[PDB]
């Protein structure tokens, strides 16, 4: 009866932009993540600490969903471990993470003959976020810690458009991508498999 | 328990693009990740690709990982070649029994502008002599191709015994450094009105000349 | 951002053990999603891994070191250690210890772990003899002819064992025109270097210059003023 809503983060029409990823919180219901293991149009789909295998045994305190889009070359970030500009500016996964990265290609629906812009990522910033931080300001970056009024020199506008265009190599074709993280705390159990 | 194999080395002008192959010896390449490992001289390996095709940050997106089964092979590719990509570089992959590594491939980039030495000559020190000891210094830099001979002169006269020359060895900017010492003792260095270290590279020769002071 | 040091004993006699720490920084070595491993490379050879280890105690080995191989991490100082039993010659190496990338499970639940490096160490020289230990002699190679409207002075390290010295000058406030050339292995087995800085010929008496000298598998440091 208590069907988890995986449909509507999965199939939902519109992703946002890496910077300004967007998170569900999942719990209450019975959980099927056979609907996320049975599929062959996944591109990546790695688990950390958890096998997708057995997650239909196991019982859960609270599943969040985060959910972005990223060019191909950068699904890769999406893991423990890794840098680059979308682990340091805009999601980062923790060194000690439990639980899946999910991606699919998403060329027919966000790209574009002309170029689709609509996607931002951050390039630049104080410091490096930290596990599950976000960071949703439109500021001008000054390194040494000026105030700057317009975008110059030594006054930086932090935000870059990915340009996805249909032709494009897959590597810079666009990917939605779903984070699901799992906790069980000292709380009782909301969310379960069938079984 | 399976072998890889690469190529010794591997010669290509600039901006053309050049393929590190990397052959598994038995079982399918397709069936483990293949690594590649680049290594400056000098430095300790960084990795370039990861899971056959993966970049890490840092890395340029000229270089390029792929697998090819009907050959049984994976293979590095750098596309846009420069001076910079001068390196060994190592394959990886592993089975159930163990990791595995190629032998490495000295990646070589062509048309490189041939330079000659430049030569600095150190007598011995005051502190070194007044110890009883007495060493020539001969340092030689940034010359290219890397194959030089240097011979050393008592007063016109070659000198033949105390001599030691370093073999070759890769500078960061492609070129190549070398050094010769001579061993003395102190009344060979006062008893000669000059030594020198001759320099020859490519037919041409550079030769510095100290004396006593 | 993670780093990763060794630390060694340099020299290392043929039939004892040798015994290697690698002190991780940026991360823990308790984190359970990844492995940890040494890496050696003989002077003038490519590479070959040794063992890998997670927080567990978990362990794979390379099958013709395995018997000779042990690892351990110690959460406690953030370190993961190797010792090689009943050395000889052929283990004299570079050894990097290194991260690996994390472990992860498949949709159809194959478990990938300890498949290959993502971070690396510096290297930690390992040389095996039953020569000992042998201490530089450090000499200036003073200003003279030095020919432009620049000058060379340099730093004459002899006569040290095993592999490796550092020099840097100045205590490393000058980078600027430093070389230090390649080691020479002479006949007697010993060691000698050089290690030269161009200068402005005008700043030699205003500026003093001080090569340090660094021997750690002898425990010298050399503070050796260099002057016209
Ligand atoms: C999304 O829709 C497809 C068909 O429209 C369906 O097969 C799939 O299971 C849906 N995804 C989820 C997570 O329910
Ligand atoms: C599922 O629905 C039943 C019916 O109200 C409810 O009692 C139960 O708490 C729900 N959740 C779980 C995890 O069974
Ligand atoms: C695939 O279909 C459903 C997914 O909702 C699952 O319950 C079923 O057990 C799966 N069967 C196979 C053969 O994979």
């Amino acid at each position: 009866t208590n069907l988890c809503p995986f449909g509507e983060v999965f199939n939902a029409t519109t992703f946002p932009s890496v910077y300004a990823w967007e998170r569900k919180r999942i719990s209450n219901c019975v959980a099927d993540y056979s609907v996320l293991y049975n599929s062959t149009s996944f591109s990546t789909f790695k688990c950390y600490g958890v096998s997708a295998t057995k997650l239909n045994d196991l019982c859960f305190s609270n599943v969040y969903a985060d959910s972005f889009v990223v060019k191909g070359d950068d699904v890769r970030q999406i893991a423990p471990g890794q840098t680059g500009v979308i682990a340091d500016y805009n999601y980062k996964l923790p060194d000690d993470f439990l639980g899946c990265v999910l991606a699919w290609n998403t060329n027919s629906k966000d790209s574009s003959t002309s170029g689709n812009y609509n996607y931002l990522y951050r390039w630049v910033r104080r410091s490096k976020l930290n596990p599950y931080e976000r960071d949703l300001s439109n500021d001008i970056y000054s390194p040494g810690g000026q105030s700057c009024s317009a975008v110059g020199p030594n006054c930086y506008n932090p935000l870059r458009p990915y340009g996805f265009f249909t032709t494009a190599g897959v590597g810079h074709q666009p990917y939605r991508v779903v984070v699901l993280s799992f906790e069980l705390l000292n709380a009782p159990a909301t969310v379960c498999g069938p079984k | 328990n399976f072998m890889l194999t690469q190529p010794h080395s591997m010669s290509e002008s600039p901006g053309k693009t050049v393929t590190i192959s990397c052959t598994r010896s038995s079982g399918s390449i397709a069936s483990n990740y293949v690594q590649w490992y680049q290594q400056r001289p000098g430095s300790s390996p960084t990795t370039v690709i990861y899971e056959d095709n993966q970049r890490p940050s840092g890395v340029p997106d000229r270089f390029s990982g792929s697998i090819d089964s009907s050959s049984n092979s994976a293979s590095l590719t750098i596309s846009g070649l420069k001076t910079e990509d001068e390196a060994d570089y190592y394959c990886q992959s592993y089975d159930s029994s163990s990791w595995v590594f190629g032998g490495g491939t000295k990646l070589t980039v062509l048309g490189q502008p041939k330079a000659n030495p430049t030569v600095t000559l150190f007598p011995p020190s005051s502190e070194e002599l007044q110890a009883n000891k007495a060493t020539l210094v001969c340092l030689i830099s940034d010359f290219y191709p890397g194959a030089v001979t240097v011979a050393w002169k008592a007063d016109g006269s070659p000198v033949k015994a105390g001599v030691e020359t370093t073999k070759p060895s890769k500078q960061s900017n492609n070129k190549y450094a070398a050094s010769s010492y001579l061993s003395l003792t102190p009344e060979q260095w006062k008893s000669h009105r000059s030594y020198s270290c001759q320099v020859t590279h490519e037919g041409s020769t550079v030769e510095k000349t100290v004396a006593p002071t | 951002q993670l780093q990763l040091q060794e630390s060694g004993p340099g020299l290392v006699k043929p039939s004892e053990t040798l015994s290697l720490t690698c002190t991780v920084s940026g991360g823990s070595i308790s984190s359970s999603n990844f492995y940890w491993g040494w890496i050696r490379q003989p002077p003038g050879k490519g590479l070959e891994w040794i063992a890998s280890i997670t927080y567990s105690g978990r362990t794979f080995y390379n099958p013709s070191l395995k018997s000779r191989v042990a690892i351990s991490v110690d959460t406690s100082k953030n370190q993961f250690s190797l010792k090689l039993s009943s050395v000889t010659a052929a283990d004299t190496a570079v050894y990097y210890c290194a991260r690996t990338f994390p472990s992860y499970y498949d949709r159809s639940g194959y478990h990938y772990l300890n498949y290959g490096m993502d971070v690396w160490g510096q290297g930690t020289t390992v040389t095996v003899s039953s020569a000992s230990t042998k201490g530089p002699s450090v000499f200036p190679l003073a200003p003279s002819s030095t020919s432009g409207g620049t000058a060379a002075l340099g730093c004459l390290v002899k006569d040290y064992f095993p592999e490796p010295v550092t020099v840097s000058w100045n205590s490393g406030a000058l980078t600027s025109g430093v070389h230090t050339f390649p080691a020479v292995l002479q006949s007697s087995g010993l060691y000698s270097l050089s290690s030269v800085v161009t200068v402005p010929s005008s700043s030699l008496g205003t500026q003093t210059y001080i090569c340090n000298v660094n021997h750690k598998p002898s425990n010298t440091k050399v503070d050796k003023k260099v002057e016209p």
